[PDB]
RNA sequence: GUGAGGGGAGUGAAAUAGAUCCUGAAACCGCAUGCAUACAAGCAGUGGGAGCACCUUCGUGGUGUGACUGCGUACCUUUUG
RNA sequence: GCUAAAACUAUGUGCCGAAGCUGCGGAUGUAUACUUUGUAUACGUGGUAGGGGAGCGUUCUGUAAGCCGAUGAAGGUGUGU
């Protein structure tokens, strides 16, 4: 079994027990998140592709925690024009652990 | 109040040289050359954070084209057929399935050509 | 456990002494002594002095056997230079550098 | 005529890559047992058995 | 890091044989270059060689249209002053059939070490026989 | 070589405080280990990325290196540029 | 490299294609309402010469006959954050 899910404006292909990082969510650590907008479920020969979505499919995951990625440096410089500026960045994320996939 | 510059100046130069680790020749030893090298690296990184998305989309499209032509369709016809069939799976997942699961991709192509018909 | 000898302030360029150093790096002490004894380089005399000093230290201070020793480590460093003046044509003067070097020899079994 | 750019340490060492020294031909003299330079009289005046100095 | 690149140790190269009798030069060359580069495989990776081996037989029976048999020119320069040498298609095909295919496919492959490695997988022969029976090539009709 | 210089012993809290001797940065020059490098053309990086070596909580981990590959003609000043 | 084109004329159906637009996450300027709020909504955030606003570090004076320090200050050299 593997499934296709939507989260954070992007799509993921997941299997049971996978740990993945998605865009920051408002759920608390230790909570359960349920996806009911599954796009595709595959079990060997059994294939289900949703027209927009698969009716009745579910993917359940647990929230592990939140964090920030590694720092990125932004540099801008216009040569011969006396211009230069800099800034740093660290993007937020949420970590999920897939606990159940049902078609 | 006379101020000496040594400690702060040494700290700034040492930070620049530390960021210049790994470059060839004077680019990792000499402060002037190293300082010019770090700024150019930053500019390149800024540009390539935009170029990366285009490069990966091109890779996905090529793999989807190969899978479609294995199943008897072209890339453009397969994309149009999926759009007509209302499937909204994106190219990244489509290319992953094309690489790692031939049967599922064959099912997707069957759906697309059935919608095209 | 290596035995060390140092020769500091030898009046020769380190670039010239290194040619002799890499000639004997890693060899048996008897073979190195033969090479130095029949070399015609000026640095051979200095390198031989350092090597015999190291062998004597190993034999006397540490009570080792000369038959098993080898040249395990050797390198040449730069020393303090002397500054001189050389007069050239038309009233111009140039600076002359007289270079020295330090020689380090380690022997071990 | 002079350089327009300073030469790097890598190219300097590449030029010097042909500067290594070479060992001489040494041989143990059978008559006296000492190591001597091949085809040369020993330091104490022996060559192929004959002696030069009384 | 969910999009994976092909691993060179896991790439399988297959052997195909193509007969050039009566085919158009460039329209055969494009397909040959595609299969040499590996564009027909779902594991295609730009920095990895994934293509196949292509043997070409009857290389002197390839064709060109129009008046290109007499009018198409091949140039080279020996780097001595005035050293430009010139030939045409109909003499070159009689003399060295393999160099025509070399030029045509080299112009369509990438210019670099990977391209040099890719072009090594094409074997061109004038007659109808090839010495690669041990590799058991499969007939490919392109 | 009754030289210079060093290795022991000894003094001292400390001798890599040993005489132009507190601390001992950078340019510059050596030795050692790991990886890469002798069919390939350019501001030397950047975004990808196989393999190898060591460490390891054995990992979707850490450190070093970087085959192959897309893009890419330094900085300052003065100028319509 | 291309000739019932991979050329030219006309028509049609798809697709590719930018830092443009949309999606998700984050920061900030101004204004309107919450009738303190730091909160929501709306519109903005390419920049030379210039104008305006807000800050980081360095040496010295008071606070300081205080607080830290041979169970190790300043300085030097790595690592993590």
């Amino acid at each position: 079994m593997y499934a296709v899910i939507q989260s954070g404006g992007k799509q993921h292909r997941v299997v049971e027990g996978e740990t993945l990082k998605v865009e920051l969510l408002k759920a608390e650590s230790g909570a359960t998140i349920t996806f009911d907008d599954v796009l595709m479920v595959v079990n060997g020969d059994n294939i289900q592709i949703g027209a927009p979505v698969v009716a009745g499919a579910k993917v359940t995951a647990e929230v592990i925690g939140h964090g920030r990625h590694d720092k990125i440096r932004i540099i801008k410089m216009r040569r011969r024009k006396h211009y230069r500026k800099q800034q740093g960045h660290r993007q937020w994320f949420t970590e999920l652990k897939i606990t159940g996939i049902s078609g | 109040a006379r101020v000496k510059r040594g400690v702060v100046a040494h700290r700034r130069h040492k930070k620049i040289l530390a960021r210049a680790k790994g470059y060839y020749g004077a680019r990792s030893r000499v402060y002037r050359v190293a300082f010019q090298a770090v700024i150019k690296a930053g500019q390149y990184a800024y540009r390539d954070r935009r170029q990366k998305k285009r490069q990966f989309r091109a890779l996905w499209i090529a793999r989807i084209n190969a899978g479609a032509r294995q199943n008897g369709l072209s890339y453009s016809r397969m994309i149009d057929g999926l759009k007509k069939a209302q499937v909204i799976i994106d190219r990244r997942v489509l290319a992953d399935i094309a690489m790692h699961d031939a049967v599922a991709f064959a099912a997707l192509a069957e759906k697309a050509k059935g919608a095209l018909a | 456990m290596e035995v060390t000898a140092k020769l500091r302030g030898a009046a020769i360029s380190a670039q010239k002494a290194r040619l002799v150093a890499d000639l004997i790096r890693g060899k048996s002490v008897a073979h190195a002594l033969n090479i130095l004894n029949f070399s015609n380089k000026k640095a051979a005399v200095l390198v031989k002095k350092a090597l015999e000093s190291a062998i004597a230290n190993a034999e006397h201070n540490n009570s080792l056997d000369v038959d098993d020793l080898k040249v395990s480590t050797i390198y040449v460093d730069e020393g303090m230079s002397l500054k001189r003046i050389m007069p050239r044509a038309k009233g111009r003067a140039d600076r002359i550098t007289k270079r020295t070097c330090h020689i380090t020899v380690k022997v071990g079994v | 005529a002079v350089q327009q750019n300073r030469k790097s340490r890598s190219r300097r060492d590449m030029r010097r890559s042909h500067d290594a020294l070479t060992e001489n031909a040494l041989t143990v003299d059978q008559a006296t047992g000492e190591t001597h330079r091949r085809h040369h009289v020993t330091k104490d005046g022996f060559y192929r058995g004959r002696q030069l100095f009384a | 890091m969910k999009t994976l690149s092909a691993k060179p140790a896991e790439v399988q190269h297959d052997w195909f044989v193509v007969d050039a009798t009566g085919k158009t030069l460039g329209r055969l060359a494009t397909e040959i270059a595609r299969r040499l580069r590996g564009k027909h495989k779902t594991s295609y990776t730009p920095h990895v060689d994934t293509g196949d081996y292509i043997i070409v037989i009857n290389a002197e029976q390839v064709q060109v249209t129009g008046n290109k048999a007499l009018d198409k020119k091949y140039y080279r320069h020996t780097e001595f002053p005035g050293g430009l040498k010139e030939t045409n298609f109909e003499k070159l095909v009689a003399h060295k059939p393999e160099e025509i295919f070399e030029r045509a496919v080299k112009g369509m492959l990438p210019k670099g070490p990977l391209g040099y490695a890719m072009i090594k997988k094409m074997k061109v022969y004038a007659g109808s026989e090839h010495p690669h029976a041990a590799q058991q090539p499969q007939v490919l009709d392109i």
